[PDB]
RNA sequence: CGAUGUCGGCUCAUCACAUCCUGGGGCUGAAGUAGGUCCCAAGGGUAUGGCUGUUCGCCAUUUAAAGUGGUACGCGAGCUGGGUUUAGAACGUCGUGAGACAGUUCGGUCCCUAUCUGCCGUGGGCGCUGGAGAACUGAGGGGGGCUGCUCCUAGUACGAGAGGACCGGAGUGGACGCAUCACUGGUGUUCGGGUUGUCAUGCCAAUGGCACUGCCCGGUAGCUAAAUGCGGAAGAGAUAAGUGCUGAAAGCAUCUAAGCACGAAACUUGCCCCGAGAUGAGUUCUCCCUGACUCCUUGAGAGUCCUGAAGGAACGUUGAAGACGACGACGUUGAUAGGCCGGGUGUGUAAGCGCAGCGAUGCGUUGAGCUAACCGGUACUAAUGAACCGUGAGGCUUAACCU
RNA sequence: AAUUCCUUGUCGGGUAAGUUCCGACCUGCACGAAUGGCGUAAUGAUGGCCAGGCUGUCUCCACCCGAGACUCAGUGAAAU
RNA sequence: ACACAGGUGGUCAGGUAGAGAAUACCAAGGCGCUUGAGAGAACUCGGGUGAAGGAACUAGGCAAAAUGGUGCCGUAACUUC
RNA sequence: AGGACCGAACCGACUAAUGUCGAAAAAUUAGCGGAUGACUUGUGGCUGGGGGUGAAAGGCCAAUCAAACCGGGAGAUAGCU
């Protein structure tokens, strides 16, 4: 359950520590983001030698969240921690290399298929 | 056509593909018809039916009569049905939960759950005012509730605070998932009106 | 707040006219002693259906 | 809204209407029986008739529990020793509600609640 | 009611095995990859048991690849194919949600041994 | 002017159409995609932030869109008081000065218990023509009416190509509404436990009081959203702008003058809710009452005795019903409350013993003890025999058809 | 700039976006030296701006606990 | 003006905890505040808790949440040292 | 040592909500500033109306202040209602 001003943790190793979500994308008053929604970002830090430096505009995944996910059993899965990865605002497609911790089944839907086969669980 | 049936909580159904389907739990007992409504008496072709049972004495004898004519016992209550003109039923046949075994959907109605009188806030979704910031005796309030001089007056249909459920509300097309006939059930999908103990009327999808 | 100007003797009246309060028209009678008294009370002297139960 | 909710509130707190029952029930197992407002009355009931099916069993923990509740070793003497084995034929309804009319300073209605025995 | 009663008790699976909570259980679970029909390993300390008959629930919690990862398991769902117990925790609490705060050394647990 | 509180915000809106999106169309400098413009169309929908008192505005990022206006520049007996407009103070400036400045700067009391109208709910009264209990019809209201992508059609038509569809179907979203508590949770001072200070129960041990529930930890039932089911429709009729057909006036032409068709989220229906006070008070179905006598202005009459029905109200026990009324259940030929019993659920191994230790403490009996609102039972209490209201065959004309 | 009208002056910083803020420039409408100029540590219920923490402020309100409101009895005003 | 949540000088100074005349619980002693009784709607007042988020609120973090003790370690620019 | 520090009494009155026919013609509640000093307070004195007093606000001078209150000139005067 992400929304403007949440900051997240990023999943992947594009460069960002921590990034900020400015925006909700697909919908008007659309409240909130999660399972594997894109959302847009800006980066409020950084790593020195990262892809991406801070203060930079850019879409990304959520792929963990605090609340978490329902599976059609009723199950939930949270986490310890809201998490996400970032992608190329037109382009789409992730940035980074490798990709740490788990995402969820709910990510799997063809255009982040390469974010499920980086990754090293579920 | 449609049956009378007592709300028994809900529950829900596991199928082995790995997905719980929320069910709601209708006992329909056997739903007597008590009298049938035609074209040339009343103008209308309907019918009148009967579930359940009542004591003796709680039953007066007006209605006591009533139920004397068709042969029946006397059901706690009566409810009514129009007919679709093929269909044609007769004074005390005792109408089964095996009409909904061959549908797919269905309507329930019933007598929402009472709120009592309920404020503008719960009622209507109307925007609780700022918590502070200096807000003097009106979080919760109604605000504005017309324009000024050109009116002169609060519309017709204003959203106000009032009396909140106790009303009668249909779930349009729920999903029939089981229809024990042994046991007297039909289940449904999702949850439908009212509280457990409730008089629902299950009927036939119409949007099919 | 506040009337803009005076209601009637009228007026008034009508809103009395729900403030008359009704009778009991209902007062029962104890099997031994034969007391009148409310439904479901106990009478003075200290009766209820028949039988002592208080001092 | 309440649904399917219980115990009267009683225009109190919590910690002074578990007070004022933890003084009437000892009030009623002293005296047998009590005149109180027939809501009181209702509710001292709930709280009574459990110290009563407590005092069957006489033992320590009971006892002791029985103390925990109620405060005073001579409701906790009385019961055991004599409401316990009183009440040990009859299964649950140990006490009774007779309404009295209404009190003279405030229209309240009262009621008398006794113990179901007074031989 | 028994109408309801009725319906759940066919329902149940009458073979699930007695944990309590700080138990270290492996959930194993039923997963699709579309056409695949997958048993996915689970293995974590049990947080918390929701007793419902039916409705019954367990948390198991697991500090996967740096972060943790609770997952809350519906006891009669055919999703869960087998609940096996590895180690039995002296914990004297129900729901152990004070090990969400800890990590590492203080997250870890006494063992029973009786 | 014996006072009509004036910017902006919040809350709540409502109408107009000169339409922002959505829908339907004509021409194009319209190949397709995407537009440009004009016509019809008001059903629904129509951002969140940064800065600033701002409305605007400029940005950031969205969105199908982020409409323009009216409503005392809607809305202070609904909120706010940042702005403007009291008293303090200072800057620049003008004045010899008191002071002054649509110049700036910091600080600076926002009262009202609702009589009427109105509105949202909820009742009493009588009426509807003998009374009573049901069930309805439905005149007439009222809600509802939003869209996105992705796939399929189809890389199809259209194009050298790059691009790339109409009509058609499908899935899954956002927003909004309705229901609901099965799941996920929140709450849960009425359930268990840990614990600090302290007082008390003669003392130990064990408890209870007070300290925001003392502070915490979990959590039952309810209530609830973030939770989970459902909804918007298809269809039908009459149509707008438009498209036509046949076709005179005007040997032709011509959608129109006769006639005949199509044609939209608008209109009337279809969906949902209310609804016979619809005084035009409507239908059915049942139920109940089949007595004597007096007086008069021989009246739709004042009466006397005698009867009291169906039903109702009251009273009680009460409820997922409720401010009070109301509404639903129940009153012994009884599960309506409470108790009790069994189960559950929660808490997490009570007390007392007995071991182990030098003591805190730890084992054992023991998943124990204690468990509200829960489930299934149980007449243990408490729901009374009764009294009270309500009657005694139901007006007058006419017409159909009974023996 | 407590002083600047034009004006949200330009430029730089901070921010995804900064009419405020900080630094700089000087075209000072209309600073300027005891009606003091400029500096500056410390101090301030001082004005402006930013950050961490934290939060029902808000997204977006939910439930609970008490005091009223509501019913019953007693007393019993007020503005107009 | 009221048996009015105001104002009014001095003196006395028990216990456990505590630096303490703070605060908590208490002793001596004193009182329960002169309308009650029910119910457990909206709404208001004073409180408690709150999923994910965390100033997005607003003129302004106003208001709430926070932080809070003792010992020891450790502590920047700048300074009138 | 200190118009030093933190903090109760005591003196104050920065914020908020409540209250605004109030509990109260200025208070309550929760926070807030000073708290060995240019401090605070009791008791009694002195200064008087164009006068006093004023770490200056036109503040204060008995709930009254850009000239107190009471009586008098006095039925001031009012081209105004
Ligand atoms: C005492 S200054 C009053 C200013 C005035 N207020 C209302 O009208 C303006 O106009
Ligand atoms: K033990
Ligand atoms: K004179
Ligand atoms: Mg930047
Ligand atoms: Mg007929
Ligand atoms: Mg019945
Ligand atoms: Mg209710
Ligand atoms: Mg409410
Ligand atoms: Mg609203
Ligand atoms: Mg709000
Ligand atoms: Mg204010
Ligand atoms: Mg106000
Ligand atoms: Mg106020
Ligand atoms: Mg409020
Ligand atoms: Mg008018
Ligand atoms: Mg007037
Ligand atoms: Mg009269
Ligand atoms: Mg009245
Ligand atoms: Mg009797
Ligand atoms: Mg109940
Ligand atoms: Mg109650
Ligand atoms: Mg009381
Ligand atoms: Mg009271
Ligand atoms: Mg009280
Ligand atoms: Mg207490
Ligand atoms: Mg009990
Ligand atoms: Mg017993
Ligand atoms: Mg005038
Ligand atoms: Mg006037
Ligand atoms: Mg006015
Ligand atoms: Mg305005
Ligand atoms: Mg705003
Ligand atoms: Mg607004
Ligand atoms: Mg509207
Ligand atoms: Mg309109
Ligand atoms: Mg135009
Ligand atoms: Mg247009
Ligand atoms: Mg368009
Ligand atoms: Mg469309
Ligand atoms: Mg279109
Ligand atoms: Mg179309
Ligand atoms: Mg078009
Ligand atoms: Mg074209
Ligand atoms: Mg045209
Ligand atoms: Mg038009
Ligand atoms: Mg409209
Ligand atoms: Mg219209
Ligand atoms: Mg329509
Ligand atoms: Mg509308
Ligand atoms: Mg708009
Ligand atoms: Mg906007
Ligand atoms: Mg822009
Ligand atoms: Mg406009
Ligand atoms: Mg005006
Ligand atoms: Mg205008
Ligand atoms: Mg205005
Ligand atoms: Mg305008
Ligand atoms: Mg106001
Ligand atoms: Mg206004
Ligand atoms: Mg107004
Ligand atoms: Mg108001
Ligand atoms: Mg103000
Ligand atoms: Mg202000
Ligand atoms: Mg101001
Ligand atoms: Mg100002
Ligand atoms: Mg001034
Ligand atoms: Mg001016
Ligand atoms: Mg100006
Ligand atoms: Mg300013
Ligand atoms: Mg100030
Ligand atoms: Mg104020
Ligand atoms: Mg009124
Ligand atoms: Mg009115
Ligand atoms: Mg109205
Ligand atoms: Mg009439
Ligand atoms: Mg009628
Ligand atoms: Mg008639
Ligand atoms: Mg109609
Ligand atoms: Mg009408
Ligand atoms: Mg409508
Ligand atoms: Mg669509
Ligand atoms: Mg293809
Ligand atoms: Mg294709
Ligand atoms: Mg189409
Ligand atoms: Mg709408
Ligand atoms: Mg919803
Ligand atoms: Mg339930
Ligand atoms: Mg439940
Ligand atoms: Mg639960
Ligand atoms: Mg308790
Ligand atoms: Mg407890
Ligand atoms: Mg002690
Ligand atoms: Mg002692
Ligand atoms: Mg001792
Ligand atoms: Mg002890
Ligand atoms: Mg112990
Ligand atoms: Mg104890
Ligand atoms: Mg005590
Ligand atoms: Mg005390
Ligand atoms: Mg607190
Ligand atoms: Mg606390
Ligand atoms: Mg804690
Ligand atoms: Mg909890
Ligand atoms: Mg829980
Ligand atoms: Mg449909
Ligand atoms: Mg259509
Ligand atoms: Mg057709
Ligand atoms: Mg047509
Ligand atoms: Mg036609
Ligand atoms: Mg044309
Ligand atoms: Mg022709
Ligand atoms: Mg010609
Ligand atoms: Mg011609
Ligand atoms: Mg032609
Ligand atoms: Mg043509
Ligand atoms: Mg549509
Ligand atoms: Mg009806
Ligand atoms: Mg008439
Ligand atoms: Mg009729
Ligand atoms: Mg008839
Ligand atoms: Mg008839
Ligand atoms: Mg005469
Ligand atoms: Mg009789
Ligand atoms: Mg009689
Ligand atoms: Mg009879
Ligand atoms: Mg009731
Ligand atoms: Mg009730
Ligand atoms: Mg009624
Ligand atoms: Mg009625
Ligand atoms: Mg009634
Ligand atoms: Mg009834
Ligand atoms: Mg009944
Ligand atoms: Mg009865
Ligand atoms: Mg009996
Ligand atoms: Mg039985
Ligand atoms: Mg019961
Ligand atoms: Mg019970
Ligand atoms: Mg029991
Ligand atoms: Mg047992
Ligand atoms: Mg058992
Ligand atoms: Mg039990
Ligand atoms: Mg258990
Ligand atoms: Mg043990
Ligand atoms: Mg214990
Ligand atoms: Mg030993
Ligand atoms: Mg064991
Ligand atoms: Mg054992
Ligand atoms: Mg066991
Ligand atoms: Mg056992
Ligand atoms: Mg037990
Ligand atoms: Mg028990
Ligand atoms: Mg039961
Ligand atoms: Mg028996
Ligand atoms: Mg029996
Ligand atoms: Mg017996
Ligand atoms: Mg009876
Ligand atoms: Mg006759
Ligand atoms: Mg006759
Ligand atoms: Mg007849
Ligand atoms: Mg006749
Ligand atoms: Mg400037
Ligand atoms: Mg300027
Ligand atoms: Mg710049
Ligand atoms: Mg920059
Ligand atoms: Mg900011
Ligand atoms: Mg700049
Ligand atoms: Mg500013
Ligand atoms: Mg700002
Ligand atoms: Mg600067
Ligand atoms: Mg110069
Ligand atoms: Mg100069
Ligand atoms: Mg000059
Ligand atoms: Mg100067
Ligand atoms: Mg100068
Ligand atoms: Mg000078
Ligand atoms: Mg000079
Ligand atoms: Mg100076
Ligand atoms: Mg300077
Ligand atoms: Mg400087
Ligand atoms: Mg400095
Ligand atoms: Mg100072
Ligand atoms: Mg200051
Ligand atoms: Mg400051
Ligand atoms: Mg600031
Ligand atoms: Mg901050
Ligand atoms: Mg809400
Ligand atoms: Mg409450
Ligand atoms: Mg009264
Ligand atoms: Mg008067
Ligand atoms: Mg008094
Ligand atoms: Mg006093
Ligand atoms: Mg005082
Ligand atoms: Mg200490
Ligand atoms: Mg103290
Ligand atoms: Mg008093
Ligand atoms: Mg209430
Ligand atoms: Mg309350
Ligand atoms: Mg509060
Ligand atoms: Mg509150
Ligand atoms: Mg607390
Ligand atoms: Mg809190
Ligand atoms: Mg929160
Ligand atoms: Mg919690
Ligand atoms: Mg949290
Ligand atoms: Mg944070
Ligand atoms: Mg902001
Ligand atoms: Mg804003
Ligand atoms: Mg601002
Ligand atoms: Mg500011
Ligand atoms: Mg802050
Ligand atoms: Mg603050
Ligand atoms: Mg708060
Ligand atoms: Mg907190
Ligand atoms: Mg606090
Ligand atoms: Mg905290
Ligand atoms: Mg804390
Ligand atoms: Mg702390
Ligand atoms: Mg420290
Ligand atoms: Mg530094
Ligand atoms: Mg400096
Ligand atoms: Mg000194
Ligand atoms: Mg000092
Ligand atoms: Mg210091
Ligand atoms: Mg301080
Ligand atoms: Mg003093
Ligand atoms: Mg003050
Ligand atoms: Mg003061
Ligand atoms: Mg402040
Ligand atoms: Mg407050
Ligand atoms: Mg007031
Ligand atoms: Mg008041
Ligand atoms: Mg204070
Ligand atoms: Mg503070
Ligand atoms: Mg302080
Ligand atoms: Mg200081
Ligand atoms: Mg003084
Ligand atoms: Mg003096
Ligand atoms: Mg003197
Ligand atoms: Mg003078
Ligand atoms: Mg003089
Ligand atoms: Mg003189
Ligand atoms: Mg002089
Ligand atoms: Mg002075
Ligand atoms: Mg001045
Ligand atoms: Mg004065
Ligand atoms: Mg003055
Ligand atoms: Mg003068
Ligand atoms: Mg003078
Ligand atoms: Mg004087
Ligand atoms: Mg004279
Ligand atoms: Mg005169």
């Amino acid at each position: 359950m992400i929304q403007e001003q949440t900051m997240l943790n990023v999943a992947d190793n594009s460069g960002a520590r921590r990034v900020m979500c400015i925006k909700v994308l697909g919908g008007s008053h659309r409240r909130y983001a999660g399972v594997g929604d894109i959302i847009k970002i800006t980066i409020k830090e950084a790593i020195p030698r990262g892809k991406v430096k801070k203060g930079d505009v850019l879409k990304a995944v959520v792929v963990r969240t605090k609340k978490g996910v329902r599976r059609p059993d009723g199950s939930v899965i949270r986490f310890d921690g809201n998490a996400c990865v970032l992608l190329n605002n037109n382009s789409e497609q992730p940035i980074g290399t490798r990709i740490f911790g788990p995402v969820t089944r709910e990510l799997r839907s063809e255009k982040f298929m390469k974010i499920i086969s980086l990754a090293p669980e579920v | 056509i449609g049956l009378v049936g007592k709300k028994v909580g809900m529950t829900r159904i596991f199928t082995e593909d790995g997905v719980s389907i929320p069910v709601t739990v209708i006992e329909v007992e056997a739903n007597r018809v008590t009298q049938v409504k035609d074209l040339a008496n009343d103008g209308y072709r309907a019918i009148q039916v009967t579930t359940g049972a009542k004591k003796a004495n709680r039953v007066t004898k007006p209605e006591a009569g009533h139920f004397a004519k068709a042969g029946v016992e006397a059901g706690r209550g009566l409810w009514e049905f129009r007919l679709a003109e093929g269909e044609e039923f007769t004074v005390g046949q005792s109408i089964s939960v095996e009409l909904f075994a061959d549908v797919k959907k269905v309507d329930v109605t019933g007598t929402s759950k009472g709120k009592g009188f309920a404020g503008t806030v719960k009622r209507w979704n109307f925007r609780t005012q700022d918590a502070t910031h200096g807000n003097s005796l009106s979080h919760r309030v109604p605000g504005s509730i017309g324009q000024n001089q050109t009116p002169g007056k609060v519309f017709k249909g204003k959203k106000m605070a009032g009396q909140m459920g106790n009303e009668r509300v249909t779930v349009q097309s729920l999903d029939v998932v089981r229809v024990d006939a042994e046991r007297n059930l039909l289940l449904v999908k999702g949850a439908v009106p009212g509280a457990t103990g409730s008089d629902l009327i299950v009927k036939p999808a119409v949007k099919a | 707040a506040v009337q803009q100007n005076k209601p009637t003797r009228s007026k008034r009246g009508m809103r009395r006219s729900h403030d008359a309060l009704t009778a009991v028209t209902s007062l029962s009678v104890d099997k031994t002693s034969g007391e009148k008294h409310l439904r479901h009370h106990i009478t003075a002297d200290g009766y209820y259906r028949g039988r002592k139960v208080i001092a | 809204m309440r649904h399917r909710k219980s115990g009267r509130q009683l225009n109190r707190n919590s910690s002074h209407r578990q007070a004022m029952f933890r003084n009437m029930a000892g009030s009623l197992v002293r005296h047998e029986i009590i005149k109180t407002t027939l809501p009181k009355a209702k509710e001292l009931r709930r709280v009574v008739e459990p110290l009563i099916t407590l005092a069957k069993t006489d033992s320590v923990a009971n006892r002791r529990l029985a103390f925990a509740r109620t405060r005073d070793n001579e409701i906790v003497a009385k019961l055991f020793n004599e409401l316990g084995p009183r009440f040990a034929s009859r299964a649950g309804g140990y006490t009774r509600i007779l309404k009295c009319g209404f009190r003279a300073g405030d229209n309240a209605p009262m009621a008398y609640i006794e113990l179901v025995d007074r031989s | 009611s028994n109408i309801i009663k009725q319906l759940e008790q066919e329902q149940m699976k009458q073979d699930v095995p007695s944990f309590r909570p700080g138990d270290t259980v492996e959930v194993k679970v039923w997963v699709v990859e579309g056409s695949k029909k997958r048993l996915q390993a689970f293995e974590g300390v049990v947080i918390a048991i929701r007793n419902r008959g039916l409705h019954s629930a367990f948390t198991v919690r697991k500090i996967s690849n740096g972060e943790g990862v609770e997952r809350v398991f519906q006891t009669h769902s055919p999703v869960v194919d087998s609940i096996s117990v590895k180690r039995r925790g002296a914990v004297r609490k129900a729901k152990l949600y004070y090990l969400r705060e800890r990590t590492g050394k203080a997250a870890r647990i006494k063992e029973r041994l009786n």
